Order: structure tokens, then C-alpha cells, then sequence
């Protein structure tokens, strides 16, 4: 219900970063979770989602093979591993949770699909 | 009865049995699940309807209900649908998954219903809701029990009056061709998987495309059925006498008389071709299916 | 051919031939003109389709088109539809009013189409447009000529890609059961007015209700047709030999065989009852039409 | 098109008034025209409409038999005659024109149906 992100920072192209999204107030072990990124002055864009049941993920074409997300149900935490980072990746990274009626296989890919949002954590790629 | 015959209609002029749209494709594809458990478009040659199969194509992927509406800060407008059969008769849990024509696939449906408000100078309009179908949900959908839940994001209450609706499908999001949540995770009575097939036989697929929400991919969303709705209503309408396990059909160019393929219509309501290959093969949709004869279950077709 | 027969389907289980919804009502109403010029649900008993009547229920009050989209300030997003037939074949202005299944009534239609955007983060969704049907418009609709327009209010361009659509009907506003603007104010080739009738004969009406926009009145919007779509598809599929001008039908209770009414199905594809009452008379929708015999056109029915 | 209303005024219950909606800049001879009234602090609501071709009119139930509208094409003016007024008719009366694509038999009923608005004229009923 409450989403707290950490990780990310300033790196050069080709480096890796680890974004963590820690949930409190309620479990996300059955919540569809998404990753969005926003460069201030541009629209928030979809990066990645994990289905409610954890069995289906989906990635923005441009990050396929670079970014991977997983949910650790025990730690109530979702992770975004950002490998082979590029200048285009420079953004505030947001986790989001869906708490409304959900199909549990569906990796939700739209901003209107989600209900609760982290504060965001900045990734800068030099 | 008279010998079994078929309605003289080209597949491209027919109605799809699983989604209310034209039949657009005719194919086999042995990479797709071989024995799907489709609950709509299921009929025996003797006319016996299976699963949730309706006679009218207009019932396909729809439902009717007594709707109750409430507004909830955080969710918006929630609809409780107490299901009825689409002719306006009482729905009773029985020997099938759901009311006739209830969707037999998974994903998130946008549905449209007639809504009435007690707001000033408004009264009647059509409102779009999100409806989770399956395969599993956090909504405890139970169309087998006669209860399903839909919702639409709303900043304020829409002030909807409770009353009768008929839910028609606007789009699919996250389509999967697996039975939906019929009974909140529990088993229900189902039509058996399509089949069996001889080794080397594959299902003949009547294909349409579903109006879609997709953020990235423009590829049209395919859905197959065993028989066009016109064939379903034909068998229902005729109650034929059935002899053997199977009827041999020839699919023919009407205008040239070219044989495109021969196939077996099993009594249990599905068509098999002998196809040895790995990937899709498509056929012309402007041919006509002619009944040649009764044949044994074990009859080996000429390969396509 | 064999002797003319009918599909053994109750009217409440059938598909309407002018609006894609269940048949809900079976009635006569002498306060309504008995000679309507409906263009859909028109077929001869020998299977010859009249007007814009399609075989597939799914085509009814729909259209297929190559869609082109522009943004116009003060109007919103404007859709220009170049019509094709709903199987994707070329539409050729000819001996009928429009492509098969084009709406044959007037008012303002909400339609839904698959749209594709160039907008980043988005691709496929379903867009609702407003489409004027008639009876007259300020927008030069000419589906006879293969060209029609829709639009929806929008703050800014929806950035839509040109592409193939199938427009399906969402709602009607200011419905009028009179033919739409087929050709920008000009006449087109039409199926003739239904008739003629013997003195004391009136048209049998198969009735459905249309999803509606209205501001004050909650009353359902009725639309009638001459035959359910299943009887249209039956006659098209069978091509029967016609012996007389008319067939005597008995509509019967399925359980008791009790006669509910006898009627003449004229081989031009409309049903008459002999009824001299002032107001509407409704019939049970769970009966079966049985073909009794050929009768001459001048056959005088027992009054209902 | 510009819409200039005049008329209105103060009368006792059962008296009658006129509102005139004079168009300039463009013809309203084929424009669907609407009447809405707004008591300040309440929402704007439908009263009467006339179809583009001038052949169909529709009235709010509660005013039918009391109010009529007609269009005079020569004078480029639509009229609301308010007969048998009641306190509950007290409001600003607005005329509106629809300029977009129109079904010409249709008496358009909704605020979202109209494009151009008059400034309004006050009717007060004692
Ligand atoms: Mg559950
Ligand atoms: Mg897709
Ligand atoms: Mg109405």
C-alpha cells in the first residue's frame, strides 16, 4: 500500500544499478507491480511489469535483455536490475502497485492500470 | 431425419462462435494447443448443445444480469451483476460452467451496459466497465453461482439506478485462450476437451480477431472456434439421425470445383484434417463444405 | 429441393435482423404502418437476399472501411470511412443502398472501432465516435457512394493511424425507424415497402431494444424486423423451390401443440396475421413456427 | 455565430414572458438550437430544443404545455415563450446553437451537444 524506493545514482554508460521497491501496510505477494520512468518535462513511460501471480513479466522493447524485474514475496519487495545502462535510461524510476480487481496473469502495461506509487529514485547515465 | 447436410455458406460469410464478429480465417496450426476446452461453439451433429453454447450468435461472449451499483473512494464505481440467461429467464446453477454465451476465455474485458442515472437532465447512456475474466482473479468471479463483479475508475459516484443489463464486449486486454474463473477457483461442469484426433490429425480452426487494448504491438488478437455459429444453429435446428463416428467433408471452390482439402466432421462437433507439417497452413475462406459420406472414426484422410 | 421447412428455434432464442441483439418480442401493432421499407432482414423464401440484408447476424447495423483520421479545431477528431464489405471484399455502388448490413434506420449512432496511435506509450485501443445516420444530415453521408463520416469531441489530435476498421454500434440517440441518408439526399435502389396485404392482414413484428442515450425518458427503444436472422440464413442456405405465393404457418406451444395463431409467410418474406384490434397484441416468444402447406395469395386467415 | 438574448424579467406565478435569441455573424436557419436554464449555485439543465430542419421540438416534461420554441429564419432569431410561469422556473435562460455534424430531425438534449452560447437572460417568478 506504501511503496518506498531506494538504489540508483550516477553511473557511466555500460554500468549496472539495482532499484528496490519496499512495500509496507500490506503484502504485494499477489499485487500486479509495474516500473515506470520519467525525465522531468516528459511523460512517465512503462519499463516493466510483473503479474499478480508472479508468472508473467513484460519489458519495454528498448530494455529487453538489459533490465529484469522480480518480486521477493517474503521481503514484500520488487527489484529492477538495470544492466548495460545508456544515456536514454536517465530518469526517475517509479514502482507502482495495482490494488483494484486484477487478472493475475496480466503484466499491466498502462499508467491508468495502477493505484499506488513510490516516491521514485533517480538514475543518471553519463 | 434426412441424410446430414450443411448450410451452403462460405466461411467468410459466417459468424464466429466464440467472439461476436465475422469469420475471417480458416487454418490448421499444430503449434497451438491440440485439444482446447472451448465452452462456446460446442455442439454434436445430432443437435445436442454442449457447455455454454447458445443458438444465437448475439449471445456469444455476452451476459445479462440484474445490476447493483455502488461508489467506493479508492476504486470508483463497482457493479454487482446477478446473472440471468440472455432471454431474460432465471439463471440456475446446473450442468454447465455459466449462463449461455458467457465468455470461455481469459484476460480483462471492457464491457458496455445500458445505465440509468438520477442525476439532473441525464437519464439513459451506455457506460464502459472493466470486467476481469481470468484465468485467476482477486475478484472472486463466480458466473457458475450467478455473480460477477465489474468496476470503472471514477472521481465521484455515477449515481446509477439498479436494473437489468446485457453486457456486450468492447475490447480484450491480456487475452489468454484458457477458461475463465467460473466458480472462484473451484471446478464446474465443463464440455470435455475437443478431440480425440487420430495420430497425424489436427483441429480445423475458424478464426476471427478481437478488438484489443495493447500499448506496444499492433498485431491483431486471434481467436479460434471449432464451427461457425451458422453450423451450431444448423445442427441444433435439424436434430439429424447419426450413423458412424464421422462424416467425410470436401471443401471445394464453388466456381471451379477444385478440391482444396477433405476433412472429417466427428459427431462430437469438431473437424480434423490430416496435416504432417509443423507450422500454420491457411485456406481460402470462399469455398463450400460438402457432405460426402459417413466414414469410420479410424478413417485416414488424404493429407493436406 | 425438399418442401419448405423452418429451423425449429423459439423466437426468444433467435437473433434480430436489424439490430444485433436477441429477439425479445413477437407482436402485431396496427397503430404502426404495415408497409415499412426495411433494407436488412429482407429475403425471399427461395433464398434471394433483398436490400442490404447479410447472411451473418454479426454484419447487422455494422460497417467495414479503410478509415482516415484528421484533427479539426472546433469539431474534434474526424474519421473519413471508405467503405468495403465486411468480409474485406471491394464495395461497388450497385443494385442496393449500401454495403451489406449497413444500418437501415435513422438518428445518431455511437460506433466503436479499433484505432492505432503513433502516441509514445500507446498503440491499440477502441475509440467511440458519433455518426449521424439521418434521416437527413448536414454532413453529406453517402454509404451508397462508399463514403461516410464520424467525429468525436477531442481537446487535441488523437494521433490515429489510417487502417481497416469494423464499426460496431454502441448506442442510438433520436432513433427514427425511417431509412438513413444513403446518398446525400438522393434516392438509391431500395427493397420495396413490405406488402401488399389482404384487407384485415397486418405485419408480424420480431422486436428487440437498442442501447440508448436519452435525457428524461427511461423507456426502451423498440426496433422491429420481418424475420429473425436465423430464418434469413435458413432461406439463403437452402434455396427452396417455391410452389405458391404464400405458405400457411401455425405458431404452436411446444408442449401442448395449442395453436397460438396461424399466419401467411408470403414468399416475398414477410408474415401476415388477420387481426382487426385497435392496439398492440403481443405473443409468447417460446412457441414454434410449423409450415402447414402452400396456400394462394388470396387465402383468408382465421382472425387472431 | 454570436447569440444575443433579451426579454426575460420579473412577473408573478401564472404570468408569461418571452426570451429572444438573435443570431449575428452566421445563419441559424439550419442550426439545431437549445434552451437551458441555470439558477446560480445549481447546474445548467435542458428546457427545450428545435432540430436543425425546424420540424422536431422536444421539451422538459415539467414545462411541456407551458413553454414553446420556434425559429424565425427571416429574422435569424429563436424564441422561447414561457407561459404559465411558476417560482421553480426562476433562472438565467440560455440559448445555444450546434454547429458540428447533425442529424437534422434530432432535438439535441445535452449540454455536450451544443457549441455556441448566449450570455443568458434573467427570468424571476414571485
Ligand atoms: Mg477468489
Ligand atoms: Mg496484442
Ligand atoms: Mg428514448
Amino acid at each position: 500500500v506504501q511503496l518506498q524506493e531506494s538504489g540508483g545514482g550516477l553511473v557511466q554508460a555500460g554500468d549496472s544499478l539495482r532499484v528496490s521497491c519496499a512495500a509496507s501496510g500490506r503484502t504485494i505477494s499477489s499485487s500486479p507491480m509495474g516500473w515506470f520512468r520519467q525525465a522531468p518535462g516528459k511523460e512517465r513511460e512503462f519499463v516493466a511489469a510483473i503479474s499478480g501471480n508472479g508468472g508473467n513479466t513484460y519489458y519495454l522493447d528498448s530494455v529487453k535483455g538489459r533490465f529484469t524485474t522480480s518480486r521477493d514475496n517474503a521481503k514484500n519487495t520488487v527489484y529492477l536490475q538495470l544492466n548495460n545502462l545508456k544515456p536514454e535510461d536517465t530518469a526517475i524510476y517509479y514502482c507502482a502497485a495495482r490494488s483494484r480487481f486484477s487478472a493475475m496473469h496480466l503484466a499491466y502495461r498502462r499508467l491508468v492500470d495502477y493505484d499506488d506509487w513510490g516516491q521514485g529514485t533517480q538514475v543518471t547515465v553519463s | 431425419s434426412r441424410m446430414v447436410d450443411l448450410p451452403v455458406i462460405q466461411p467468410r460469410l459466417c459468424t464466429h462462435a466464440r467472439w461476436p464478429a465475422p469469420v475471417y480465417g480458416l487454418l490448421v496450426d499444430p503449434s497451438l494447443p491440440s485439444n482446447p476446452q472451448w465452452q462456446n461453439g460446442r455442439v454434436h451433429v445430432d443437435g445436442t448443445l454442449l457447455g455454454t453454447t447458445p443458438i444465437s450468435g448475439s449471445w456469444v461472449s455476452c451476459f445479462a444480469a440484474e445490476a447493483a451499483y455502488k461508489f467506493q473512494s479508492g476504486t470508483g464505481e463497482v457493479a454487482t451483476f446477478t446473472l440471468i440467461e440472455q432471454d431474460g429467464s432465471a439463471y440456475v446453477p446446473g450442468d454447465r460452467a455459466a449462463p449461455l454465451g458467457y465468455p470461455d476465455f481469459s484476460g480483462q474485458l471492457e464491457i458496455e451496459v445500458q445505465t440509468e442515472t438520477t442525476k439532473t437532465g441525464d437519464k439513459l447512456k451506455v457506460t464502459t466497465f472493466e470486467m476481469i475474466l481470468g484465468p485467476t482473479t482477486n475478484a472472486d468471479q463466480a458466473p457458475y453461482q450467478g455473480r460477477v463483479f465489474a468496476s470503472v475508475t471514477a472521481a465521484a459516484s455515477l449515481d446509477l439506478v439498479d436494473g437489468r443489463v446485457r453486457a456486450v464486449p468492447r475490447s480484450i486486454y491480456g487475452f489468454q485462450d484458457t477458461i475463465p474463473e467460473y466458480n472462484d477457483g473451484l471446478l464446474v461442469p465443463l464440455a470435455p476437451p475437443i478431440g480425440p484426433f487420430l495420430p497425424g490429425e489436427v483441429l480445423l480452426r475458424f478464426r476471427t480477431y478481437m478488438r484489443q487494448i495493447d500499448t506496444a504491438d499492433a498485431a491483431a488478437e486471434a481467436i479460434d472456434c471449432a464451427l461457425p455459429q451458422e453450423f451450431v444453429s444448423w445442427f441444433a435446428s435439424n436434430a439429424f439421425t447419426v450413423q458412424s463416428e464421422a462424416l467425410l467433408l470436401r471443401y471445394r471452390n464453388t466456381l471451379t470445383g477444385q478440391l482444396l482439402f477433405e476433412c472429417k466432421l466427428y459427431n462430437e462437433g469438431y473437424i480434423a484434417l490430416s496435416y504432417s507439417g509443423s507450422g500454420p497452413l491457411t485456406f481460402p475462406t470462399d469455398g463450400i463444405f460438402e457432405v460426402v459420406s459417413w466414414v469410420p472414426r479410424l478413417y485416414q484422410l488424404a493429407s493436406v
